[PDB]
């Protein structure tokens, strides 16, 4: 479970900003804002966020849109 | 010294095998090898490969 | 004295040809016991109804080429060894073959009986026939176990068990006090005649009724 | 003068005895040199480093 | 006091957590590598044979 | 003993030093742990009233790097002993030959990957037989004398005592011989009474709450740290002129 | 398949004192090696057995000290009582006494023969009796149980805080030492598919060999019950 993040290396052009994207996703997944779509088989919230990045439903742009729509609704 | 040794022994060809020249599919050689009457050397035998 | 009975999941896989059963948890040094028991109880001695003898009309000698086949006179033998047709009522029956035209031999074209039940029409016996008609052949099946290399003249290996590969994996368990235990994962593949869990049940009945001569006195509660 | 002490005590001169398996119980290949040698135990162990 | 509840919590935490391993002489960059722990009886770690 | 020997291990074992050498010996009259008496010889004898050579064996003593020294008796009652040979076997010096290793069954097999890059494989028989089992005697020496305050008494019925330590001490001071040590327990206790200091009244209310001895001493007993657990052997603290009461010494 | 060929026990021999050649004449195509490989590993892995668990010695405090009037240390005496073999039928925990003073070696039949204690070895070596004074009073506890359990597991989940004198012994039961088996050709005038197997068991006068093979068959029959009688989770 979440061995290599090679799919995000193929999708997102850089892998060093991928760590900041994954931390920004995982803090929102562990505090609140969106329910986990991946069930907790044997993993924690950061591994679920990394698997959601590996599936290809989140990147820097989607998290920027999410941050702007969370700052707009306040 | 262990994995290379094992993959060198199980893939080394040698003559005078037990039950020579059998025509057989892919996974059925593990079916034949585990019980009895088959060596791992098994030279010059044409079988199925995908 | 005391032991433990496992209560977890048993079968969660694709029920067509894959089989991965889980046995957690057990006792230390016993996954190998059940593995070595089921392997030699299901692999070497298991009844079946596979193809024993194939007699084609023509040359009664080696590799039988140029007798109504084009690409290979030996691949049809492997295709008939891969086919498993169960027999319910009788013991030994002989089937024929009828094919017309150029194309792959359809398994549904074989004339079946009440006890003859083909497992799948998609099995191709022969592929390339460059002739307007084909030559019939006798296919005799038996109910004998003991898959051995055949050395009996007048020819292919009669298959005993419908499975093709058996292996087992031993994994540690996460019980509270006992750590080094056995989680038996049996990876075994079946061609698709009978479902694999009933084959595991048949090996279990072999191991059960094999040992009923020693559990007579005293009674096992 | 070591092969004669081998074959005096009902042992083969090659010093190789065929061993079976403890996990699968099957017969191994060509026989394996077994014996009884002089072995030690060092000071360094896990109770003074962990 | 080693009750079964903290054994279950230990099994839950150790199953999904990265743990770094390294050597006290570290002259390569390959020395510091993360892995996943498993509760094994004894008090000695094992090292993976491809490492 | 080494089945694969050299031949010079006899000269090593007779000159190792921790042995029981023979000087004008003979028939051994009585064999016991740290007690062996020898009958006087009639042919080779001394004119000094037939002095008896008795060897006191040093058994179960501490060596360097946490090692137990033992002296296993080899001779029996009623057998003549000549000169040159050994009478009692020392640590790993069985029968008068140096044997500091053992002999187990060796099979040369790469088995299941458990022997990768010249490892060692040990089964359960060696664990059940308790071979290669050694005894580490750890020293826990402490000082309770000649500080800059004054003379001290041994443990003075020290406060901050546990229930297992109250079950360990018989009357006062050092615990009973053969007690168990698990985790942090009071093994060696000491006090430090001061002559001219501040008596610190702030902890005085604690003296009203917890502590048999007065808490103004502020002592620190040498407890057993983590990683050490076992059983004590002997008490051989101190010898000096003008012996005091000394409940355990 | 009508598998009616069942193995029966027959003509169990006894050569000197310990190993009993248990013979199985009805066999199958390839089930001999399977039955031997299962039976040896199940018998050597898990079977009930009784041996010495702890000893309370009157007149001494701990196990590292020595005793007067003997030729053997107390820890070596406990290691020799670890290899002491005895069987019990009535209960599980049996406390046994031992008191004899004199000159000469002592035996295993020195202790009090009770209705539950059946001493099988006459020539066991314990610490000797040197000269005129040896007050040996050992309270040997024999406990029925299972495979190898260390002393730290016995201390764990047992809060008693035992007095000084109770010396713990590592539970080295070892009921069966070695099992040698092979496959031999069976009786003539058959279908030329029968074999036979002989099993030697070093049960050293403690557990009966028929009881041992029926216990092994019972464990192998009881550990296969996650099979055919199956339920859904």
């Amino acid at each position: 479970a979440r061995v290599t993040v090679q799919d995000a290396v193929e999708k997102i052009g850089n892998r060093f900003d991928l760590v900041l994207v994954a931390a920004r996703r995982a803090r929102q997944m562990q505090v609140g804002g969106k329910d986990p779509l991946v069930p907790e088989e044997n993993d924690k919230t950061t591994v679920i966020a990394l698997r959601e990045i590996e599936e290809g439903l989140i990147n820097n742009q989607i998290l920027d849109v999410r941050e702007r729509q969370e700052q707009q609704e306040q | 010294q262990d994995v290379v040794l094992g993959l060198y022994y199980m893939t080394r060809d040698c003559v005078n095998a037990k039950g020579e020249g059998m025509v057989l599919t892919g996974p059925k050689e593990a079916e034949r090898l585990y019980r009895s009457g088959l060596a791992s050397l098994h030279a010059r035998v044409k079988v199925r490969i995908t | 004295t005391e032991f433990l009975k496992p209560r977890l999941v048993d079968i969660e896989q694709v029920s067509s040809t894959h089989a991965k059963v889980t046995l957690e948890p057990l006792e230390r040094g016993f996954g190998h016991t059940l593995g070595n028991a089921l392997r030699r109880i299901l692999l070497s001695s298991m009844p079946g109804c596979a193809v024993t003898e194939v007699e084609i009309d023509g040359v009664l000698h080696e590799y039988s080429t140029k007798e109504g086949v084009q690409e290979d006179i030996l691949e049809i033998l492997l295709n008939l060894k891969g086919l498993a047709v169960r027999v319910q009522g009788k013991d030994e029956v002989i089937l024929t073959l009828n094919k017309s035209g150029i194309g792959p031999v359809t398994a549904a074209d074989i004339t079946h009986d009440g006890d003859v039940e083909i497992v799948k029409p998609q099995h191709v016996i022969c592929h390339l026939t460059d002739e307007n008609a084909s030559i019939s052949m006798r296919i005799k099946v038996q109910r004998g176990r003991g898959y051995v290399p055949a050395s009996t003249r007048i020819l292919v290996d009669a298959c005993y068990s419908p499975v093709e590969r058996i292996a087992y994996n031993v994994e540690a368990a996460r019980v509270e006090q006992r750590t080094d235990l056995d989680k038996l994962v049996i990876e075994m593949e079946t061609n698709g005649t009978i479902d694999p869990e009933e084959a595991i049940r048949r090996a279990a009945t072999i191991l059960a009724e094999q040992l009923e001569a020693f559990v007579d006195l005293r009674d096992v509660r | 003068e070591i092969k004669e002490l081998l074959k005096l005590g009902d042992l083969p001169t090659s010093g190789q005895i065929r061993l079976y398996d403890g996990r699968t119980g099957e017969q191994f290949e060509r026989p394996v040199t077994v014996g009884y040698m002089y072995m030690l135990k060092l000071n360094h162990l896990v109770d003074d480093k962990m | 006091r080693e009750e079964a509840v903290v054994w279950d919590i230990l099994d839950e935490v150790i199953r999904e957590h990265p743990v770094l391993l390294n050597r006290a002489p570290t002259l390569h960059r390959l020395g510091i590598q993360a892995f996943e722990p498993v509760l094994i009886e004894g008090k000695a770690i094992q090292l993976h044979p491809l490492v | 003993k080494p089945l694969v020997g050299t031949g010079m291990e006899r000269a090593v074992a007779v000159d190792s030093g921790v042995t029981a050498v023979a000087k004008r010996g003979g028939v051994v009259q009585y064999v016991d742990a740290s007690r062996i008496v020898i009958k006087v010889n009639e042919d080779e004898m001394y004119p000094g009233e037939a002095g008896i050579d008795i060897y006191n064996l040093t058994k179960y003593t501490r060596s360097n790097q946490n090692t137990c020294i033992n002296q296993m008796p080899c001779v029996s009652l009623g057998e003549p002993v000549e000169r040159g040979d050994v009478l009692a076997d020392g640590p790993s010096t069985d029968l008068g030959e140096l044997a500091l290793g053992q002999n187990m069954r060796v099979a040369f097999m790469p088995w299941n990957g458990y022997n990768f890059e010249d490892s060692i494989l040990v089964s359960e028989r060696v664990v059940q037989e308790d071979r290669f089992t050694t005894i580490h005697i750890q020293e826990l020496a402490c000082v309770s004398r000649d500080t800059k305050l004054g003379p001290e008494e041994i443990t003075a019925d020290i406060p901050n005592v546990g229930e297992a330590a109250l079950s360990k001490l018989d009357e006062s001071g050092i615990v009973y011989i053969g007690a168990e040590v698990t985790g942090g327990d009071i093994l060696v206790g000491k006090v430090t009474p001061k002559g001219e200091t501040q008596l610190t009244p702030e902890e005085k209310l604690l003296r009203a709450i917890f502590g048999e001895k007065a808490s103004d001493v502020k002592d620190s007993s040498l407890r057993v740290p983590n990683g050490v657990s076992g059983t004590v052997i002997d008490v051989q603290v101190f010898t000096r002129d003008g012996v005091e009461k000394d409940k355990r010494a």
